[PDB]
DNA sequence: TTAAGCAATTCGTAATCATGGTCATAG
DNA sequence: CTATGACCATGATTACGAATTGC
């Protein structure tokens, strides 16, 4: 271990107050930080342990400190025989130890971590907070720093060199150690963790280790001491499933008359609230008998149970849910007065977390592997849901009709278990908004409270492909003209595909829904396919990522990413994907057509070893079928032939051990006829040579302009204008797009030396 | 304008079934010396070189050196709409990207197809001429059965050329075996040797190379130190067909 | 050898001769001599008692796709 | 040191082609009487007894009562690499647990020399009873295979009635009932139903398709049955010995 | 000792089933 | 030297698991 670098601050002050860097050879001074140097590693580990005792911090953060940093330090101190290192905690006579742990759920998957013991102090690895809350494409520090802010063997010779190289290494390490602080204070992590621990009543270490059961157990016990009840222990392996939610059958297609969306807000917690459903008021089938009082003492549910009215008991789950609902309402009332966009979405994150907590209260009941299940309640909930949504659809389509004085009889096109997308008939967004608000407020008056239906949007135009797949354009007000698109479910929000395909789907829906020009859309898709086949598409747009889950399900059937991961490298059998992460790969061309798991390769390996790409795989398996989903419903099946013919005019333009034994046959630039001698033009096509020189110097001119815009961008992203660039960042498009233009220019410069020189040079 | 006419369309169909599995796209270099082609395979491992000399076409006419871009799958589908006795003529313009094929039955029925060509940006490679030192001339049927029979055991094969004969060995999980062949018209195995050879080659490429067996009776195998093994066939007063494959290190 | 391979690795990272990871080693030695910054006469006397070896006459990172 | 030759050697291809679809392994008992194989089936319904006398061979050296085991289908895949006119030679060392197969050519120009490794065996072994078979029928093998395959497209299991005048191969199926009758014909194409007392039995027609895999294996097929006993189909391996397939009957 | 629920759509691999090109031998 | 179906080889259909998103 050669350098340790530390940043420290008091919470509430907008800058740090401590900035220290401890190195292992003599170094050069850095303005703003202290620098100390040692000639042996024992002094370095001792100095860090003494600093961490004396400063005595409350919280320790970092990025991947649990699974890399602390056990490396502990094992390295054990090897070098330094006895006083592993006492990092607060208790004076206690040493620390490495211990494995696993967590698994159907919500976050399964992850295996080490833990290191520190008594008194709290740990917050920001990697685990990101991996638990956020669903992203890559989880590298560079990728999340670009997504939120906007950015090994070389180091061993920056350290065996001079002291300005070591000073450069220390400035790099300090920037690395500074980035997670900025992420912690910018994303409102710690304020939301403190508010979660105050609303639920669990400690601050449980929100990084546990799930959503300890919190609902805690709140139920805290509500149970106030009336004098005790909880039982029921455990069963195992019950059966029950029936979930209804989806209404669509009227599929393309709509160009406005559809208004009406939905219920906080549906399942308000069902559980306003019909008095709880553990503590579930009536067994016999204890009603032989009392006969049915009216206003109990009710009956569509699955079949009987539940006591609120004039006898009050349940415990209504009160816990009412507290959580008021907390989320206060968070939304605070969110309704922000102007900054990233701040608006992080308050949206806070309210999303409180709504997830309130819904996991209901999901506690149906978990037959758990601590206290009561599937009768769950069945009553979803039965009430189904009954109310079909009530909504009957009522909306039945009242506003041609005989009832209105304009047109409306017709529901879609509904998915909480929402209803009714198509009204008018093509004026003001009149649709007015009637939709009247409908929402009208239908809501047929229920107990807090059951309320609300207007939410007007889509104009609309595109419905299947169940859980649609798109549209979003209206919030009228003079607020339009907000954005909505892409529910489609190929632009999933992460199982290429960036090329998601970009093409977004650009096609842009040209098709905003400008309403299908001809520019066809020309766009043609240019994408043509530039694919002509081999001028970056390999950033070709990378596919998949998650490496539990190893036995991936034992059960052969996949591509599992095959790439389990195949080690010759260079490194010590850095490879583990369980739970994401494996990136691209597909190269070969002749083993039975298996697409035999053609997958690491992006850096195909970078350094230059393997070709299977353009037919990407053409017929990645691109073609999402396009045939989207482009068909506006036209007939002559549209499938239109895009497969727009392919056909553009499919006829394709660019191209033994490879060393070349002959390098020259070819005519005009008509492609191989011939003896080095002159560029053919004897039949020699007159038209001024035009053939004119052609292709406007190509060299455009490659020259692309070299310079890229190789000076690295100088501004690096910081310095006087020293070399070293950044092989695999998540930057800049890298390997700066590598191919050198070769394009190398090739296009040599093609013009077929022609003579435009003058002498030795004069 | 290009126009050729050849009486034995069977030769054309055998050469087009030599290549429709190993290659998907090619460029025909039409000249005033014949119809010549070079290509690499899709796997970037092996080389094909095909020469149909100008004389053997029984009515030739070529004005200017052309270069046609042909999808070999569609052409292989077209040349199986012609029986084994027909007379084939090829018709092309010097301004167009579409080829005409007319098949003439030797009895009342004539057929004519038009096929759209493609423009491709391929690069043409070749070979230099050196003297391979082990020269085998053997029957093609025995070579086909030897490769196909060793194929079920394992995937590599070692060729072992010694004085009186050659010996092919191959291994695998169900064991190993060799086949000898010795010096002793076309059922003979003529063996010229200056330096002995032992080398290793993979079997999928060899079982691709033995797809063009109806073109001749004998096959010529040429080996030397550390060079790509050459498999050579001759087509009678028409030209030749060569595959090239590099040894394993 | 094994002591001559650290002298060249020390000449390659001294900042007072230039920012050199795109060119050869002897070109940077003559560039500094033209401007006469202070090239030392020992990083020359190992680039003469060798032929065209790629581990003497090349910069440290002449691999490495940067 | 075991070293044996067979000039008309297509019979070994022919027996192992009719061996590998039935069973996955074999217990090869090499005695001084020659090459023998008693082995059960895998479904516990049937059995193979192969006997190859020494006098049906050409050239012979047996110094050991070898008792080895062969994985059959890989050996058949190796036997698929030699023609039928080609001479089959086997070589075996009593310490080296391998089989050295030598395929000579009739023109002697192509030589093959293959080697299959050994695996251990602890196979079960039961003895057949010897008794009176109330119906022994000599039949052409090709006609027999033709008839039972003609019955395979009706149903699954066959009922047989063996009597004096004719023999009755009946079956049901999803399309209804059917039966074919045979009689004696008044050297290879001759039939004979030698009978003492008429019987009726149930057998599996799919195992008859499995047993007719040895259709080209003899001059004539023999069908020997009695009451409630294993049917023995016999293919007399000409000048060599015989292959007998036992099928334990049904209930 | 540890873990909130169900509905639905998409894609890849192996296995099942249809169909033609050679071929091998009886007429 | 020539019909016939048995034999090998290649392509179309179905089934099921894995992955990921919407409520
Ligand atoms: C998202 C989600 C919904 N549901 C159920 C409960 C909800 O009552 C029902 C509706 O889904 P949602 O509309 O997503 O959530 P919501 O209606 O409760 O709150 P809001 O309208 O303010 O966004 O779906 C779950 O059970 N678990 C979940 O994770
Ligand atoms: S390649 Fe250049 S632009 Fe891209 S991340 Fe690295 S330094 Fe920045
Ligand atoms: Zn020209």
């Amino acid at each position: 271990v050669i350098q340790i670098c530390s940043l420290g601050l008091r919470w509430g002050e907008p800058e740090p107050f401590l900035r220290l860097a401890l190195t292992l050879r003599p170094c050069a001074p850095i303005l703003g930080a202290k620098v100390q140097s040692y000639e042996k590693e024992e002094d370095l580990l001792q100095a860090w342990s003494t600093f961490i005792r004396i400063m005595d911090p409350d919280v320790i953060t970092g990025y991947n400190i649990q699974n890399f940093d602390l056990p490396y330090l502990i094992s390295r101190a054990q090897t070098l025989k330094v006895q006083t290192f592993p006492f990092l905690g607060r208790v004076a006579g206690l040493c620390s130890n490495i211990r494995d742990s696993s967590f698994q759920s159907k919500q976050t998957g399964r992850r295996d971590t080490k833990v290191v013991s520190m008594v008194g102090r709290v740990q917050m690895d920001m990697l685990q907070v990101l991996l638990r809350e956020y669903k992203l494409r890559s989880y590298t520090l560079n990728a999340v720093s670009f997504h939120f802010l906007g950015e090994h063997s070389i180091i061993t010779d920056l350290q065996n060199g001079n002291d300005q190289t070591r000073r450069r290494l220390a400035v790099y390490c300090l920037k690395d150690a500074y980035l997670p602080l900025r992420l912690l204070e910018r994303l409102m992590v710690l304020v939301n963790a403190v508010e979660m621990a105050r609303v639920t009543g669990v400690p601050l270490s449980y929100l990084l280790s546990r799930g959503q059961q300890v919190k609902v157990v805690s709140q139920l016990l805290r509500q149970a001491m106030h009336e004098g009840l005790l909880m039982p222990v029921v455990k069963s392996e195992g019950g059966e499933d029950y029936t979930g939610a209804t989806v209404i059958e669509p009227l599929k297609g393309y709509y160009d008359v406005p559809i208004a969306t009406l939905d219920f807000s906080s549906l399942y917690p308000s069902i559980m609230m306003a019909h008095n459903l709880c553990y503590t008021t579930l009536l067994r089938p016999g204890t009603a008998q032989k009392l006969g009082l049915t009216e206003d003492q109990f009710i009956r549910t569509p699955t079949g149970d009987e539940f006591v009215k609120t004039s006898v008991r009050k349940g415990l789950l209504p009160q816990i849910l009412e507290n959580l609902l008021s907390a989320r309402k206060r968070a939304k009332a605070e969110l309704a007065k922000e102007t900054d966009p990233l701040r608006r979405q992080v308050l949206d994150g806070r309210q999303l977390a409180l709504k997830v907590s309130a819904n996991s209260v209901y999901g506690f009941t149906g978990a037959q592997v758990g601590k206290l299940p009561c599937l009768e309640i769950s069945q009553s909930v979803t039965g009430f849901g189904r009954q109310m949504i079909e009530k909504t659809k009957q009522l909306v389509e039945s009242k506003y009709t041609v005989e009832n004085g209105y304009s047109t009889s409306a017709k529901v096109v879609y509904g998915d278990t909480d929402s209803v997308m009714c198509r009204f008939g008018v093509s004026s967004v003001a009149e649709a908004m007015a009637l939709g608000r009247e409908a929402a407020d009208w239908v809501s008056g047929h229920f107990p409270s807090p059951i309320r239906l609300e207007f939410e949007k007007v889509y104009f135009p609309y595109l419905l492909i299947s169940k859980k797949r649609y798109a549209g354009l979003l209206f919030s007000s009228r003079p607020d003209a339009h907000d954005r698109m909505d892409c529910k479910g489609l190929e632009a929000v999933r992460r199982d595909n290429c960036p090329l395909v998601a970009n093409l789907v977004t650009a096609s829906l842009r040209r098709l829904l905003i400008d309403r020009d299908p001809e520019g859309a066809v020309a766009h898709a043609q240019d994408v396919i043509s530039d694919l086949l002509c081999n001028r598409i970056d390999i950033s747009q070709l990378v596919i990522t998949k998650e490496l889950t539990r190893a036995a399900s991936d034992y059960a059937g052969k996949q591509a990413h599992v095959e790439l991961a389990e195949r080690m490298r010759k260079r490194d059998p010590g850095s490879a994907p583990s369980l739970g992460d994401r494996v990136p790969y691209v597909i190269i061309s070969a002749a083993k057509g039975v298996a697409a798991y035999m053609k997958s390769e690491d992006p850096l390996f195909v970078l350094e070893h230059s393997l070709p790409i299977d353009t037919q795989y990407y053409l017929e398996q990645q691109l073609a079928k999402p396009l045939l989903r989207i482009f068909e419903p506006i036209l007939g099946e002559g549209r499938a032939e239109a895009v497969l013919l727009r392919g056909d005019h553009t499919r006829c333009k394709t660019v191209l051990g033994l490879l060393a034994f070349a002959k390098r046959r020259n070819c005519c630039i005009g008509c492609r006829t191989v011939l003896s001698h080095q002159g560029a033009v053919c004897e039949f096509c020699q007159p038209r040579e001024s035009e053939l020189y004119q052609k292709e110097v406007s190509h060299l001119n455009a490659l020259e302009e692309r070299f310079s815009r890229l190789w000076t961008q690295c100088q501004r992203c690096q910081g310095s204008l006087h020293e070399d660039v070293i950044c092989t960042s695999r998540d930057c498009p800049i890298f390997y797009m700066r590598k191919k233009v050198r070769k394009d220019l190398e090739d296009q410069e040599q093609l013009l030396r077929r022609f003579g020189p435009p003058g002498p040079e030795a004069w | 304008m290009f126009e050729a006419r050849l009486v034995q369309g069977s030769i054309l169909k055998k050469v087009l079934e030599a290549l429709k599995d190993l290659i998907n796209e090619a460029c025909w270099d039409i000249s005033s010396s014949g119809v010549n082609l070079q290509s690499m395979d899709s796997s970037h491992v092996s080389l094909v070189q095909l020469t149909l000399r100008s004389e053997g076409f029984d009515t030739y006419r070529c004005d200017r050196n052309l270069a046609m871009g042909v999808n070999l799958t569609s052409m292989s589908k077209i040349l199986k709409c012609a029986g084994n006795e027909d007379i084939i003529t090829l018709r092309a313009e010097d301004n167009a990207d579409t080829l005409a094929l007319v098949f003439e039955a030797p009895n009342e029925k004539v057929s004519d197809y038009e096929m759209k060509l493609m423009d491709l940006d391929v690069e043409q490679l070749g070979i230099p001429e050196q003297e391979y030192s082990c020269v085998v001339k053997m029957p093609s049927g025995e070579f086909a059965r030897i490769c196909r029979d060793l194929s079920h055991i394992g995937d590599a094969v070692v060729i072992s050329c010694a004085k009186d004969g050659v010996k092919f060995s191959a291994s695998g999980e169900l064991g190993n075996g060799n086949i000898k062949l010795s010096q002793t018209e076309e059922e003979a195995v003529t063996i010229e040797m200056n330096e002995p050879v032992q080398l290793t080659f993979a079997l999928r490429y060899l079982n691709f190379f033995t797809k063009a067996t109806p073109l001749s009776s004998t096959v010529t195998l040429s080996m030397s130190a550390d060079v790509p093994l050459v498999v050579e066939y001759k087509i009678a007063d028409m030209g030749h067909l060569k595959y090239y494959l590099a040894p394993k290190i | 050898e094994e002591a001559e391979l650290e002298l060249l690795r020390q000449f390659d990272l001294a900042w007072q001769y230039g920012p050199c990871t795109g060119i050869t080693r002897l070109q940077r030695w003559c560039r500094a001599k033209q401007m006469g910054l202070e090239p030392p006469p020992e990083v020359w006397q190992v680039l003469k008692t060798h032929p065209g070896d790629p581990r003497f006459q090349c910069s440290l990172w002449h691999l490495y796709p940067l």
